[PDB]
RNA sequence: GCCGGCAGUCGGCAGAGCGAGAAAGAGAGUGGCGCGGACGCUACGCCGCGACGAGUAGGAGGGCCGCUGCGGUGAGCCUUG
RNA sequence: UGCGAGUGCCUAGUGGGCCACUUUUGGUAAGCAGAACUGGCGCUGCGGGAUGAACCGAACGCCGGGUUAAGGCGCCCGAUG
RNA sequence: AACACGGACCAAGGAGUCUAACACGUGCGCGAGUCGGGGGCUCGCACGAAAGCCGCCGUGGCGCAAUGAAGGUGAAGGCCGGCGCGCUCGCCGGCCGAGGUGGGAUCCCGAGGCAGUCCGCCGAGGGCGCACCACCGGCCCGUCUCGCCCGCCGCGCCGGGGA
RNA sequence: AAGAGGGCGUGAAACCGUUAAGAGGUAAACGGGUGGGGUCCGCGCAGUCCGCCCGGAGGAUUCAACCCGGCGGCGCGGUCC
């Protein structure tokens, strides 16, 4: 919508909406990130730190399939199974504790974060956290690793 | 002229000006709302007019045709204020108007 | 309902026309023929009307029936009214007050009556 | 509570709106200086009494 | 589901057939002009050819 | 230039938001004359008819 | 002449709300009335919150009015939010609520009639309590987007905790040269 | 700018007010002839007070200011122009 | 003593200034160059100083009546004819 | 106004657009989910090179977890009772279950009054306290210092834990 | 229809010719305020009606109240089916 655009009240002003001292010019600050370290140094420092200068080393071929690894936390670990599946425990005077595979779902790494529910459970999980261990065996439940 | 299956209804309704033919599985905003205005004058069929609670339902039960849709939940029910505001349990707590005009 | 198909209409109707500096409405059954929530013939579940008779001699008036709404066929009722131009606003005025039919258009009805008799006779000497 | 000024008083210059007063009917001697040197600046300790019925 | 009426069917020459139909809830659905306003302003471009 | 953005996307929810308040204003008859649509004479707005 | 400022003699205050919808005008209709007859207050921010943009009425948790409901003297009490309630997945146990919103998920609204709860709109708000009485209104976490994360003192600067515009997350785009003290300074 | 006012047009289903110095109700109970009443309220509307009104670069808002084409809409106009 | 206060986002334009009471540097001096406070022109019309950047008064929506500031009242030119 | 520049006049044309990347604000839909990009399926395409649909409905992008150069690690404790030294430490079972302080729009109780009951209304005082601000605490990762304890399929240049 | 006459659908402005009116030694032109003179407009030139009541002059196949038929509204019918 043109129509609703700032150029349609500018028409009539002389300078349209930018500066009659200093008109408009192509560039008078330079093309692009003109001047990382010249005359744009303030602007860089007190809003961008750290752009200059390498840091740590250099992984030539790096390949994102190795570093896959996506976490889920406690507090929302009874949403990988069914209502049903919760429902159906503290009961039956068995301790029945249904097994949640987490690589089934699509992920690989168990974190502590959250609240557990007191309900004994086996979780099936490629890697596990030192806290996540301490909150279901504190519940009583059980870690199972898998490949 | 909403139909529900191409019979020869289209072959009918097709020389005489201003009737646009929509397939009830393939409903357009277009031509339902013509120039982004709501009304717009409807022929239904039998098998159309049954198949509306089929392709998206009530509010209790899901659409059985498309896969995750339910109807919207309303912002307000009572939609008529002209209600609300003479029902007796509001005018209770109302206070007196103040309706004399003071000029200067 | 009511107030919820008046914010539609009020901008976007086909009897809507402006036209420097007014606003009117042309739709049927809206007496004083102003753009407004209480004047609307076709949003309210009441609706009284004054029209002038086909013949060109009284007023036949249209009242709405509020026990079937969507069947515009038999929604609307036509009365003729032809009297001795004193009587005819007498009785307009029973069919609102006597009634309590939707009365904040009492007098205005009564306003629009009047005008047409004096249609519906010699003008010019 | 204004003339005797009592122990109430400061809402009631601040009831008071700022008098609109209209300008000096009959003109003023020197309105730039002091009323000591012939001009009407300053202290009006006393003659401050003409010089309203000239405003209102 | 509100208060759904009930919906008749006509026949070829008016004279409204004894089958009756209730009311699907998709009539009973909030109306927003603007929605309709923006969904019909912007499907609309959809069939539109360049020019240039 | 052809490469300008002549087609806009809207969201299937919004898309199918604005059809069911389109259907539900085809209902209301005060909607559809103020569209202008001559419907004094129809015996019932929802007008549903037989399969032949 | 008049030595005035008249750079704040308008205030900036919001009037009417910006959306051209009818359900949202039709409920600050019945909240406009109410907030000039009745001496509740409570109507007047509702009113005041009816404007809002939805940037300015976050979401509300479900959790977090579990949280606040919890709270002793507020039993058989309605909570009535202007936001919108939206389901929390990290609670397991909800009670019976009374809770008044414009909109509420599909997934959080189903979870509260199943525990017996109660699920009102503004409409029949005025209607059960038109002056608010035994109502707590409550609100979402006004700074909790993720936007005002950018705001506050500007990164490269001591002691300032602000997240800087970058375009990706990695090791050489940022931390090194006004954040190392090896790379010549640090904040 | 006013915590501005106006949903109260609450009419033989009626009693027409809440400008008035003072925190709250023209509230329910229980014992001792003549059919009558001006306007209104596009509540994005109507109405009432108080204050103010300069302006370059610049910013914001309203245009029922204007041109071109498109979807609707005016049972729109037009060789009697 | 007077005034409703606090707070968060973007953000144009500007980055050549000049003059004046007072203080004051270099220079014999300058409508010269360079500093401090405050006020103006820039951005500002109006009455007056015949004329006018910065001087005095005074700041501006369109009008009627009345009254003034600074200036003035032999004629031009309103007013001591 | 200039002894600064352009302008003899008139008619037409004539200059802040588009794409992409963004930041903020605003409107809508859904919502810890969101999106259909691309592809495929309906009817031949008038309108239609439009629309509708998808165990493709999530492959994938963004977000829900960050911190480290990296190997990697990864977001809660408190109360009560018992077992060893009251050793503020290790081991066993229940409870609160996401801190506290101050300011906090609203709402609740509310002395009293507008013979005697109910509907409201106001109300000194007392509160759980929305959002948000400040502070003190608590937790995660990198790093420094002081030390002890625990475990084993491989007792080690092992791993984990504390302040 | 040449008031469409071979670069001929209409034919603007700058500019020029002619006619009507007016004016003319401080270049012309402009703003505020009037006055005068024109071309047309108000188809003006015995001056607007609208309701109630009173008086006398005239006319209807007519008023109130009843009977039948139809339509409509309401019904806390305290609680019809």
């Amino acid at each position: 919508p043109s129509r609703l655009r700032k150029t349609r009240k500018l028409r009539g002003h002389v300078s349209h909406g930018h500066g009659r001292i200093g008109k408009h010019r192509k560039h008078p600050g330079g093309r692009g990130n003109a001047g990382g370290m010249h005359h744009h140094r303030i602007n860089f420092d007190k809003y961008h730190p750290g752009y200059f200068g390498k840091v740590g080393m250099r992984h030539y071929h790096l390949k994102r399939n190795q570093s896959f690894c996506p976490t889920v936390n406690l507090d929302k670990l009874w949403t990988l199974v069914s209502e049903q599946t919760r429902v159906n425990a503290a009961k039956n005077k068995t301790g029945a504790a249904p097994i949640i595979d987490v690589v089934r779902s699509g992920y690989y790494k168990v974190l502590g974060k959250g609240k557990l529910p007191k309900q004994p459970v086996i979780v099936k999980a490629k890697f596990f956290s030192r806290r996540a261990e301490e909150k279901i065996k504190g519940v009583g439940g059980a870690c199972v690793l898998v490949a | 002229v909403i139909y529900n299956e191409d019979n020869g209804i289209v072959k009918a309704f097709r020389n005489i000006p201003g009737i646009t033919l929509l397939n009830v599985t393939k409903l357009n905003i277009l031509k339902l709302a013509p120039g982004g205005h709501v009304g717009r004058f409807c022929i239904w069929t039998e098998s159309a007019f049954r198949k509306l609670d089929d392709l998206y339902g009530t509010w209790r039960k899901a659409a059985s045709l498309k896969s995750n849709y339910n109807l919207p939940m309303h912002k307000m029910l009572n939609t008529d204020l002209s209600r609300i505001l003479k029902s007796p349990e509001i005018q209770r707590a109302l206070r007196a108007p103040r309706k004399k005009i003071h000029r200067r | 309902s009511a107030h919820l198909q008046w914010m539609v209409v009020r901008n976007c109707s086909s009897f809507l026309i402006k036209r420097n500096k007014q606003t009117y409405s042309t739709e049927p059954n809206n007496l004083k023929a102003r753009n407004s929530f209480r004047y609307n013939g076709l949003i309210h579940r009441k609706t009284v009307g004054v029209e002038p008779a086909a013949d060109g001699k009284g007023v036949v008036v249209v009242m709405k029936r509020r026990s079937g709404q969507r069947k515009p066929a038999t929604s609307y009722v036509r009365t003729t009214i032809n009297k001795n131009a004193r009587a005819t606003l007498s009785s307009i005025r029973h069919m609102i007050r006597k009634n309590k039919y939707h009365p904040d258009l009492r007098m205005a009805a009564i306003r629009r009556a009047s005008a047409i008799l004096r249609s519906q006779k010699p003008v010019m000497v | 509570e204004i003339y005797t000024v009592g122990k109430r008083f400061k809402e009631a210059n601040n009831f008071l709106w700022p008098f609109k007063l209209s300008s000096p009917r009959g003109g003023m001697k020197k309105k730039t200086t002091h009323f000591v040197e012939g001009e009407d600046a300053g202290n009006r300790e006393d003659q401050i009494n003409r010089l309203i019925r000239r405003m209102n | 589901a509100c208060a759904r009426p009930l919906i008749s069917v006509y026949s070829e020459k008016g004279e409204s057939s004894g089958k009756n139909v209730t009311l699907p809830a998709v009539f009973k659905a909030p109306i927003r002009p603007d929605i309709v306003n923006f969904v019909h302003t912007n499907l609309r471009k959809n069939n539109r050819q360049p020019y240039a | 230039k052809t490469w300008r953005r002549w087609h806009r996307r809207v969201n299937t929810t919004q898309k199918r938001y604005a059809i069911c308040s389109a259907l539900a204003a085809s209902a209301l008859p005060a909607l559809v004359m103020s569209k202008g649509h001559r419907i004094e004479e129809v015996p019932e707005l929802p007008l549903v008819v037989e399969d032949k | 002449g008049v030595d005035i400022r008249h750079n704040k003699d308008r205030k900036v205050r919001r009037k009417e709300p910006k959306s051209q919808d009818i359900y949202l005008r039709l409920l600050v209709k019945l909240y406009r009335f109410l907030a000039r007859r009745t001496n509740s207050t409570f109507n007047q921010v509702v009113l005041k919150r009816l404007f809002m943009s939805r940037t300015n009425r976050p979401p509300l948790s479900l959790s977090r009015m579990i949280r606040k409901m919890k709270l002793p003297g507020r039993e058989g009490k309605t909570a009535v939010v202007v936001g919108t309630i939206t389901d929390d997945v990290r609670v397991q146990e909800v009670p019976k609520l009374k809770v008044c919103a414009l909109r509420v998920s599909s997934r959080a609204r189903s979870r509260i009639l199943k525990a017996g709860g109660k699920i009102l709109t503004f409409d029949q708000l005025a209607l059960d309590s038109p002056k608010g009485c035994g109502t707590v209104l409550l609100s979402g976490p006004r700074k909790g987007r993720e936007v005002y994360r950018h705001f506050g003192k500007a990164p490269g600067t001591p002691h300032s905790h602000t997240k800087p515009y970058v375009r990706s997350k990695g090791r050489k785009f940022e931390r090194a040269r006004g954040r190392r003290a090896s790379r010549g300074y640090k904040n």
